[PDB]
């Protein structure tokens, strides 16, 4: 009677403590339906200035609809706390399963890895990076299905921008994360997944040490032991996933193509697969119908005229995706008739403009060059500027971001990046023309 | 609307009394360390106290209000924004907060700094125009670019007074790598 | 009937644009010689023109501009073509247009019907797709791209009665006043036939009468790549010698062959036209993508 109740759920034992907040089991007062309630303290969020991160985290978890990602049912707001009512899974952490059995058998390990990678790929396609992938953050249900959960250290990846924030346990963190360097995002999640696959199959970590500076040297070295009980196929997949070089590191497409990963793989886990279009609802396809005819089209699908409209886009999308050579260029058969012979040679392209002088001297030359060309800038960092120039013909402002980078011990680089938010002119021409003025002056 | 009353402090027996229950002692259930109660309360100011181990006390982390006689009661304002998540997050964001474009150069450091610029990410060195197409396909076609290389400027070395600039830009779910030849 | 016409109206231009493609743009103040060399180094045929003073896209620079410059200004193999060496894009356009032609373009939101109608009316091959919101040129739309797109959706709709009909029955293409070139025809003469007749290719005929090769407007750009544009006295055979190795022959079609097979042969070959022939391998005329798309969509 005097129990703590949020909604119609009675709060029980603490399931654990996440990156942000506390998680408690919830049991429905009338039915006994079980949920997991993540309690976020409003003052703790304010004290840490994590208001923006919490906002983006809720937005994504509400949008997310994947069988291998923990569902968020509702968020109950109170004057002191935020109560995130989520899907409950009885099997607990994957970490505890690995410890109980010593090591997971190849068949079950692959099945679980295929489910984890399916969830990771869903996040990446929705421009979200987990950045805290470990078996502790991978939960199991009653039917032994994997579900990724703590999106506290997650972030959204935008066009042209990089991520730096040092997130996750050192044992699962990529060499670039440890080094405190800028990274794209997805390659960091693939490293963590490689460590999970090693831990599933071996029941041990590929890089482990009591002394932290030695552990960091081990990860940066990328040298790990491959046990004799693992076949060469899985070994190559692990070696491609755990590459020190992020450019040489495996992509989700590379893993999907691997002979070991392909075995007994369900045809509904990944997009473009034979059962994905027939069993998985496409958000972008439903949104395209909304502008033509906003209401829910679920009743017609679960044959009505409204349902055919959804499937027409899905069919047309498949035809365009099947003709791979028509929309994208192949990796380097008769040559294309329009292939042009070589001139007469072979000039190489480069990012922005390079300088071997001191970084303070480079920046000083930038401020002078801008002032002569009547530019207006904002100093967000000592090496990061937000420049603006009004176009005289179109009467519109042209915006670009300047960033100074370190190439080597003596070399530096000035990066130019356009900012998009011109009817008479052209946006791309405005960026090129603003860059040209600054390049010629410098 | 649900309102949380949590006792972070220690104790064996904790009670809650306020303006909402005519200052009567309500027993709080304990977990491992917390003593909590979730009550449905209307919008407005609410005064409350805590009765721990036979002694009157208050939460120091919550706002303090002293009456005409001298009794200390915690005050909590139940607002309309506190019921909806996105409205509550909007109030929390503006609470943390509590410029223009210029032609003035920034100083080297607040205090003298030898701090180096960030190390160039290797992804930007993957030049789309330096890569070979494969002969079978249309010469206009290019591979799918990394989202991270988008909007970045790429250039050729100035030859015979003409400069060449390129960049990869997005249009909906498609990418265009425009090249511009203009005299310097 | 009229199935393909309804298909064109429903599909926007955006659906044709590749996922990733390159676009070469020239400033109108750029020297015309550097511009044609840039088309070669970047492997493109056409390029939109940006007038930095007007802050607008004013036109397109194609291989037709190169053909026109050469035929107008070539004098001898002994003397250099001064205008080709010193003319800027803007100065060339002033003498070429004398006819102040506005920029013929299409929006990515406009239907394929509007793009095909624009390509036919204006008698053009390359139509720039420009976003009205950003003002950016996204893609150069052609007859090849449009026809190849339809080929992917042929199974998606019922095939009309005209697709099963013979080319002789439908009468699609030109079968009179066919502009041709001899095996020994000098390049300069072949360029004159291009300017006068406004056709994209000239079939090459030997002394016996047989069609050995085909000289297209595209082949003219090899004069810039090999830097052999200064000697236009050489034969068409000598100008096509660079591609003698790895050349199957002149892609032809028969008058008895169905419209479906002509479309499939053209799409697979990624070529603009086929030379039609009768039951005997006798040249009866030509059938290009402009003829095909006019019959399929416009009518
Ligand atoms: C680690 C942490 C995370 C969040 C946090 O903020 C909150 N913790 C909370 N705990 C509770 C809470 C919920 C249920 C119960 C409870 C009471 C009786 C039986 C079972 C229960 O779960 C105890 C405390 C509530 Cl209602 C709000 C909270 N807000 C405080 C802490 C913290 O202990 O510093
Ligand atoms: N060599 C040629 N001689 C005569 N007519 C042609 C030739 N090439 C193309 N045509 C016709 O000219 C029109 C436009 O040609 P095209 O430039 O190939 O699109 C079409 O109606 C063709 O049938
Ligand atoms: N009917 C044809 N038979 C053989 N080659 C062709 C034919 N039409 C065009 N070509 C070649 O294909 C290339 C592309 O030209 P076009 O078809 O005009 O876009 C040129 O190098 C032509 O020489």
């Amino acid at each position: 009677d005097g129990r703590v109740k949020i909604g119609h759920y009675v709060l029980g034992d603490t399931l654990g403590v996440g990156t942000f907040g506390k998680v408690k089991i919830g049991e429905h007062q009338l039915t006994g339906h079980k949920v997991a309630v993540k309690i976020l303290n409003r003052q703790k969020i304010r004290s840490l200035d994590v208001v923006g991160k919490i906002k983006r985290e809720i937005q994504n978890l509400k949008l997310f609809r994947h069988p291998h990602i923990i569902k968020l049912y509702q968020v109950i707001s109170t004057p002191t706390d935020f109560f995130m009512v989520m899907e409950y899974v009885s099997g607990g952490e994957l970490f505890d399963y690995i410890c109980k059995h010593g090591r997971v058998e190849e068949m079950e390990a692959r099945r679980l890895f295929q489910q984890i990678l399916s969830a990771v790929d869903y996040c990446h396609r929705h421009m979200v990076v987990h950045r805290d992938l470990k078996p502790e953050n991978v939960l199991l249900d009653a039917h032994m299905n994997a579900k990724i959960a703590d999106f506290g250290l997650s972030n959204m990846m935008s066009d042209g921008e990089f991520l730096r924030t040092s997130c996750g346990s050192p044992n699962y963190a990529a060499p670039e994360v440890i080094s405190g360097r800028l990274y794209a995002g997805p390659e960091v999640d693939i490293w963590s997944c490689g460590v999970i696959l090693y831990a599933l199959l071996c029941g041990t970590l590929p890089f482990d040490d009591e002394h932290v500076p030695t552990l960091f040297k081990k990860i940066r070295g990328g040298v790990f032991y491959i046990p004799e009980y693992l076949n060469r196929s899985v070994a190559t997949l692990l070696m491609h996933m755990l590459q020190v070089d992020p450019l040489k590191r495996a992509t989700i497409k590379d893993i999907r193509e691997h002979e070991w990963f392909k075995q007994g793989l369900p045809s509904y886990l990944f997009p473009e697969d034979p059962s994905y279009d027939a069993n998985v609802i496409d958000d972008e396809a439903v949104k395209e119908v909304c502008e033509k005819f906003e209401s829910e089209v679920m009743n017609s699908l679960y044959q009505d005229q409204l349902a055919v409209a959804y499937h027409l886009i899905i069919d047309n999308r498949r035809i365009m995706n099947q003709a791979s050579e028509f929309y994208l260029a192949s990796s380097p058969l008769k040559p294309h008739p329009e292939r042009m012979p070589p001139l007469i040679k072979k000039a190489k392209w480069h990012l922005g403009i390079r300088s071997q002088s001191k970084p303070y001297d480079i920046m000083a030359e930038v401020y002078r060059a801008m002032k002569q060309l009547d530019f207006e800038w904002k100093v967000v960092n000592a090496y990061h500027l937000r420049v603006r120039r009004k176009n005289p013909v179109t009467g519109n402002y042209v915006k670009m971001s300047l960033q100074l980078y370190l190439v080597d011990n003596r070399s530096y680089l000035l990066d130019f990046k356009s900012i998009d938010d011109p009817r008479l002119g052209s946006h791309t021409m405005d960026f090129f023309e603003m860059c040209a003025s600054l390049i010629t002056t410098l | 609307r649900p309102t949380v009353f949590r006792w972070t402090g220690g104790g064996k027996e904790v009670y809650l009394s306020g303006s909402f229950n005519n200052w009567s002692k309500l027993p709080l259930t304990r977990s491992h360390n917390n003593f909590v109660a979730i009550l449905d309360l209307p919008e407005g100011e609410h005064q409350y106290k805590f009765f721990v181990d036979g002694q009157w006390t208050h939460d120091p982390s919550e706002p303090i209000v002293t009456s005409q006689l001298g009794t200390v009661n915690n005050i909590i304002q139940v607002k309309k924004t506190d019921f909806e998540v996105f409205d509550a997050l909007m109030v929390d964001s503006q609470k943390c907060s509590d410029g223009p474009y210029h032609q003035e150069p920034y100083v080297c450091k607040p205090e003298e700094r030898f701090r180096a610029p960030p190390i160039l990410p290797p992804h930007l060195l993957q030049v789309i125009l330096n890569k070979d197409t494969g002969i079978s396909c249309d010469p206009a076609l290019l591979p799918e670019p990394n989202h991270v290389m988008l909007n970045h400027l790429y250039a050729l070395s100035i030859k015979d007074g003409v400069m060449v600039l390129s960049a990869t830009h997005r249009y909906k779910k498609k990418y265009v790598t425009t090249l511009l030849y203009k005299p310097i | 009937n009229s199935v393909y016409t309804s298909f064109m109206k429903s599909h926007r231009c955006y659906d044709l644009i590749p996922t990733s493609s390159k676009l070469v743009v020239f400033d109108t103040s750029l020297q015309v010689k550097k511009a044609f060399f840039a088309l070669v180094t970047n492997g493109v045929r056409a390029a939109p023109l940006w007038d930095s003073k007007k802050q607008s896209f004013v036109g397109m620079l194609t291989i037709t501009d190169f053909i026109n410059i050469l035929h107008r200004y070539y004098k001898s193999a002994l003397v250099q073509i001064y205008e080709l060496e010193e003319h800027k894009i803007e100065t060339w356009r002033e003498v070429y247009l004398q006819s102040f032609k506005p920029l013929v373009c299409i929006s990515p939101n406009a239907s394929l019907f509007d793009a095909v109608s624009s390509l036919i009316r204006n008698k053009i091959h390359r139509l720039p797709v420009i976003d009205p919101e950003s003002g950016n040129t996204l893609y150069i739309l052609t007859h090849k791209r449009i026809l190849k797109f339809l080929k992917l959706f042929i199974t998606e709709f019922p095939k009309p009665e005209f697709m099963s009909k013979s080319l002789e029955e439908l009468q699609i293409g030109t079968y009179a006043n066919i502009a041709m070139v001899r095996t020994t025809t000098p390049v300069y003469v072949a360029l004159g036939i291009f300017v006068q007749h406004r056709v994209s290719a000239l079939p090459v005929v030997d002394e016996k009468g047989r069609v050995v090769d085909i000289y297209s407007k595209f082949d003219v750009i090899n004069l810039a790549a090999e830097k052999t544009y200064n000697n236009l006295d050489v034969s068409v055979t000598k100008a096509l010698q660079h591609r003698s190795h790895y050349f199957e022959g002149v892609l032809k079609c028969y008058l008895h062959e169905t419209l479906e097979t002509i479309i499939n042969r053209l799409v697979e070959a990624e070529v603009h036209r086929l030379v039609v022939v009768d039951e005997n391998d006798v040249v009866k005329g030509i059938v290009s993508l402009s003829d095909i798309l006019q019959a399929l969509v416009l009518t």
